[PDB]
């Protein structure tokens, strides 16, 4: 077991301070590096630091440069990453991901090895910035009007996520829930959807339940056939 | 070996209209790509061999251009009949290999 | 400082077929280069590392390859957990890059089931208008759809998604949402989705007119 | 080496320093110690690791070639067996010169290392301190735990202690 | 106050080769040439131990090489004690023979 | 049966040279004539 | 460089500096100003013309050889012309790759080392008149005019002239 | 040289001096002297040896090979051997060509280093009762007859016997 | 620090025929290799150096041969005062190393004469008996002696010493001594020299009873 685990991040307003911490679990003795590594949803990885033995790295990619600092402390097994100066595009999952080297490298068992590929990756944190202000969605029916389809389009929240289920989850059969899309306002929209016989309609109930935990807001919305 | 990508997948195109499919092999084969025509419950026709030559009977609406890397099969006025799978198909090293093949469906 | 292309941005291949991925690099990189699996919802798990050399306990399907500036990684015996997502690494320039990442796809052509849906009459209290056209269940992934509004097609108005590739059933859907003012909404009668599609002989329109049902 | 640090007026290395390869003993009022300098140790390291990236896994492939083994058949097989002869030989001073080359290198490049740390431990110290000549320092002032510290990560102010410093270098 | 400056050492030094010194010892050094095989065609591969089997027996059947008369084989392994016959003789070209057999594939 | 191969068997090839056999085939060190070629990999040691 | 101060005790080089590779940059009671060293600067850029001298404009005649590319199998002769020209190639590939790799590493420390000889040259002049600030930069603990500086940049610097005010200055309370 | 004594600080050598490669040259109360560094100059010796011991009755055996002047025309297998030797006389060339110009570039760069380990060693010695005049030439601030100047060339000078004259010497008006 | 293997460590070589020796040295060592020929009683003689490079005024017999590990060293024709022991050394680990040494020896297998001495009265009142057994002019070299005392194998209490060959008859000759104390001399009454030596078709008893004469 090597597994490491992120916690903090969150909302931010763009201008503003956050660390990140990494409790460094398991066989890592943390005589090796570690590293971090961030991706928005909708892009690619990104490496973005590393560090090494006590103050080796020093290691920060051109995009951070100048804001983030990269901590660590081995009294207490836990690696930081103070992300200072943060701006728009700073919005991703930020990955605690380990360093391992080939043995022939990393000569000195506490130095940098110049040569790092990650193996165990962590669970991840996401840290969002924005000028945003938290707000809970407005659910809205998707009407049915062999086979026929009914939904409910979640709009106008934020930050990420939400979370969809029908019948209380006793539904599951033939629903899609899509990715959220993020509207002109800042706002994000998203539409869940369900298949259903069309004999169905008339006799059984189905209840959209929607779950937005960043505004705490809970809503139940009955979809009819109009 | 030689993966031979033909695009696009599927087409419609209205009759008299001029249709264009293209095929990009993995690796340059000069003019050793041969294209064939395949319509329903019939055997597949070779329409054009050696990148540019019309087989007999084959009406002269068809026509195939390129070499090296890019390739392309056009139908100048499609007509009814013309709905098939269209395949090109390396000759270059072996095994000979086909595209995937190109669905014409006729507006 | 040093750029990672992957290619191509994604790819469909049958369930037991080779998948050869690529992994073009500005620059020479040969010593450290790492093949990644990151399947939807979860963390990327490490496959390949330095070139060739694969991580442990993974499975000898996935192969690696490539020197210098061009690489490849094929997988040999496909399965349908693989719809993952593919990336590489390099050193080193001291600031490692990523790759693009490449999706890999899993069936018969299956034109979309369409439905639009008007906006709730809660909806327009709050004056805005969201009008949602769904395209259900469709394969391949590429689709196209139009708005029209009394035959105008609409332009920079609309949204859309597309969710994953279904484990079920190995197709897509597609949500799209055209948005207008109450005040908008209220001017004009015909609202139609068009759609375009591989499994479709002819684009299909599906519409609504505003007090009608 | 070409500086004359290790094995120089340095006497000799500390088999008790475990945890860097160049480093800080020093003797003061609270007790003597010893520690590593990382910035330093890892300038080397990378410097040799770089050495090894160039030579480590980067081999290059062959395929069909000639034959090497052989009847009696005299010219063609004079040839054949001259062309691999020639290689080999031309191949194995190659190997003999890039180690003897990189070694006089790695040799000299780890005495800089040396060198330079304490070269810019002297320009830290200012007028406070006189070099003994065996990779020591006198410092002519009360240096505390915390004092010695601020040498080791660069933060010694030397206008401090300036004026003690000068007293006691400069008397009778 | 003193400060010195300072390296490591280990007991436990290794010799190497420079420019101007045959024998200088350095902290650490690794090796560069590979000097052992672990006496397998690699795993993964076919291969056959003739054994007491002589490789030109192969072909014509003393009652050693009674396993290996069609065998088929990635990788050959010929062994020292072994006798290409069982009643006393020399092929003609025999080197040039066995050369022919080992890069056969198998018979 | 638990890259590079030779007649004497497969070797490794982390090392860039080899001493094995001169005939090889796949992704192989080079053949050399020395024995052992050590490459320093620290500094002189200079204990007391 | 092993020398350590360019990339090293000099924290960056000069932009603005565009009439030298090395020089002297001041502040006095007249201002501040800049100048370059033209011997280091020479000394460096003939050390690199040598080596430019070797590798430029010296390339060797060759004329009949052997075929290098072949229209039909033949086996082991065209194996062997083959075997002969890629040996070749790889051996001249290695030079080539090998002769930059140890040109580079020894440009980069004959100009480290340039700039060191520049900067110990100038400690010696000033003698007690001044102290070593760490950063390739001097305290000159007298009042020096530009006449004064460039006679400190052009080598007829008179240390004995201002040690008096110099040594007062540094040794105080 | 890359350390910038030789042909550097130091204006030239002194072909007065046959006993020693390094040395000291004084003058004091007693007169002007002139004594080798031995230690210095076998350090010197024994490298260059060094790179003898490599260079120098290590010719490697070869018996038969193939020939390499023919009496006739024979076209496509004489081609190869012409070819064969050609290509391995350019290598061997060139071998020889880098090689020396290496060893040399190194031998004036480590002679020159000795002469700088030299300096800073007596720099050192001397520690606050001398000044570096900038020729490699050290002013000893105090009296310092033969048998003191031969302390400093021997290593048993002894700093603190002088420190309070040299100090009231230097720094004064 | 670089130990020097000669091999063997005595050879018999007739006289005229060429005797190659052997200098196994662990390590490359080429360019600094001398041989000696130390005589029994007097200095080394220095034979070769460097590796083939003969001394000054030498006999041309002497050859030299060997790179880097394996040394050897021939002498054409062999010559009676040849009889010499030979060393080589090494450079140079700033510390050169000798060789162990190979004795060479120059006839017809010869019995030896085998003869036994009591202890003396002498000696005896000192409080010590030596027996010595004598082994005279023997050829080859290799002899084994047993003592027995009253039947009994003595083990620990006896000492040898061989001479070196005889240059007027090439033979050696070799004197064991059993030392007992006083009183266990007194308490045995027959003590036994038994010699082995392939000049001897079986092994030559000579013996004594204390006490008779």
């Amino acid at each position: 077991e090597v597994q490491l685990l992120e916690s903090g991040g969150g909302l931010v307003q763009p201008g503003e301070s956050l660390r990140v911490s990494c409790a460094a679990s398991g066989f890592t003795f943390r005589d090796s590096a570690l590293s971090w590594v961030r991706q928005a949803p909708g892009k690619g990885l990104e490496w973005v630091s590393a560090i090494s033995g006590n103050g080796g790295a020093t290691y920060y990619a051109d995009t951070v440069k100048g804001r983030f600092t990269i901590s660590r402390d081995n009294s207490q097994t836990t690696l930081y990453l103070q992300m200072n100066s943060l701006r728009a595009d700073d919005t991703a999952t930020y990955y605690c991901a380990k360093d391992e080297s080939p043995p022939i490298y990393n000569l000195m068992p506490g130095y940098y090895s110049t040569y790092y590929y990650m193996d165990v990756w962590g669970k991840g944190t996401t840290v969002t910035v924005s000028s945003a202000s938290t707000k809970g969605p407005s659910v809205f029916p998707l009407a049915p009007s062999g086979t026929a389809a009914l939904g409910c389009l979640v709009k106008d929240y934020f930050p990420e996520p939400v979370t969809v289920s029908w019948n209380s989850g006793a539904l599951t059969s033939g629903v899609h829930t899509f990715p959220a899309v993020l509207q002109s306002s800042g706002l994000y929209s998203l539409s869940s959807v369900v298949t259903v016989p069309s004999s169905s309609l008339g006799t059984q109930t189905y209840i959209c339940n929607v779950n937005h935990k960043p505004s705490n807001t809970k809503v139940d919305k009955r979809v009819e056939p109009k | 070996d030689i993966v031979m990508t033909q695009s696009p997948s599927s087409l419609s195109a209205s009759i008299g209209d001029r249709v264009t499919i293209t095929c990009r092999p993995s690796q340059n084969i000069r003019s050793f790509l041969n294209w064939f025509q395949h319509k329903p419950g019939k055997a597949p026709k070779l329409l054009i061999y050696a990148a540019s030559n019309l087989q007999s009977g084959v009406p002269s609406r068809f026509s195939g251009s390129g070499s090296g890397t890019e390739f392309t099969l056009t139908i100048r006025s499609l007509q009814p009949e013309d709905f098939a799978t269209y395949y090109c198909q390396q000759s270059y090293n072996t095994p000979p290999t086909f595209g995937q093949g190109t669905k014409v469906e006729i507006k | 400082e040093i750029v990672m292309t992957q290619s191509p941005v994604t790819l469909s291949v049958s369930p037991g077929e080779t998948a050869t991925l690529s992994c073009r690099a500005s620059q020479s990189v040969r010593s450290n280069l790492a093949w990644y699996q990151q399947k939807p919802g979860q963390a990327p798990r490490l496959l390949i590392y330095g070139a060739s050399t694969r991580a442990t306990d993974i499975p000898a399907r996935f192969s690696g390859s490539g020197s210098g500036t061009e690489f490849t990684l094929s997988i040999s015996s496909l399965q349908s957990d693989d719809f993952a997502v593919y990336y590489c690494q390099q050193y080193n320039h001291w600031l490692r890059t990523f790759g693009q990442g490449t999706k890999l796809e899993i069936r018969t052509v299956a034109a979309p089931s369409v439905f639009i849906f008007p906006p709730s009459d809660e909806q327009l209290k709050s004056g805005t208008a969201s009008v949602v056209c769904l395209l259900n269940n469709f394969y391949p992934r590429e689709a196209k759809v139009q708005w029209k509004v009394d035959n105008a097609l609409q332009s920079g108005n609309s949204q859309e998604s597309v969710t994953e590739q279904d484990s079920k059933d190995s197709t897509y859907s597609l949500s799209s949402t055209l948005t207008l003012s109450k005040a908008d909404y209220e001017k004009h009668k015909v609202y139609a989705c068009e759609v375009t599609h591989q499994g479709l002989s002819s684009p299909v329109t599906k519409s609504f007119n505003r007090g009608e049902c | 080496g070409i500086f004359g640090a290790i094995a120089g007026f340095i006497e000799n290395g500390w088999e008790g320093m475990v945890d860097g390869w160049y480093g800080f003993r020093h003797q003061n009022s609270e007790g003597r110690g010893q520690a590593a300098d990382l910035k330093s140790t890892q300038a080397a390291i990378d410097q040799i690791n770089g050495k090894l990236n160039r030579l480590i896994g980067k081999t290059n492939e062959k395929f069909h070639q000639i034959e090497k083994e052989f009847e009696v058949e005299g010219r063609i097989q004079d040839l054949e067996k001259y062309v691999e002869d020639t290689k080999i030989d031309l191949w194995s001073y190659n190997a003999e010169l890039l180690v003897a080359l990189e070694n006089q290198h790695t040799i000299d490049l780890t005495d800089s290392e040396m060198n330079k740390l304490f070269e810019k431990t002297k320009k830290q110290l200012r007028e406070n301190a006189e070099d003994m000549g065996n990779g020591c320092f006198k410092i002519y002032h009360k240096c505390d735990n915390a004092c010695i510290g601020s040498i080791r990560n660069g933060t010694y102010d030397h206008n401090v202690y300036r004026d003690e410093a000068l007293n006691n270098r400069f008397q009778i | 106050a003193t400060l010195c400056l300072g390296h490591h050492a280990v007991p436990n030094g290794t010799i190497v080769k420079t420019i101007t010194n045959d024998r200088i010892e350095v902290t650490n050094a690794t090796e560069l040439v590979q000097n052992s095989s672990i006496g397998e065609i690699c795993k993964g591969k076919k291969a056959v131990d003739l054994g007491s089997c002589g490789i030109l027996g192969t072909i014509i059947g003393p009652p050693q090489c009674d396993l290996h008369l069609e065998f088929k084989a990635d990788l050959i392994i010929e062994r020292r004690n072994s006798s290409d016959i069982c009643y006393p003789g020399r092929f003609t070209n025999e080197e040039a023979l066995r050369q022919i057999i080992r890069e056969s594939g198998g018979i | 049966e638990s890259e590079c191969f030779t007649p004497n068997g497969s070797i490794p090839n982390d090392k860039p040279f080899q001493n094995v056999n001169r005939i090889t085939y796949g992704a192989c060190p080079r053949y050399v004539k020395h024995s052992t070629l050590k490459l320093a990999t620290g500094m002189r040691n200079v204990p007391e």
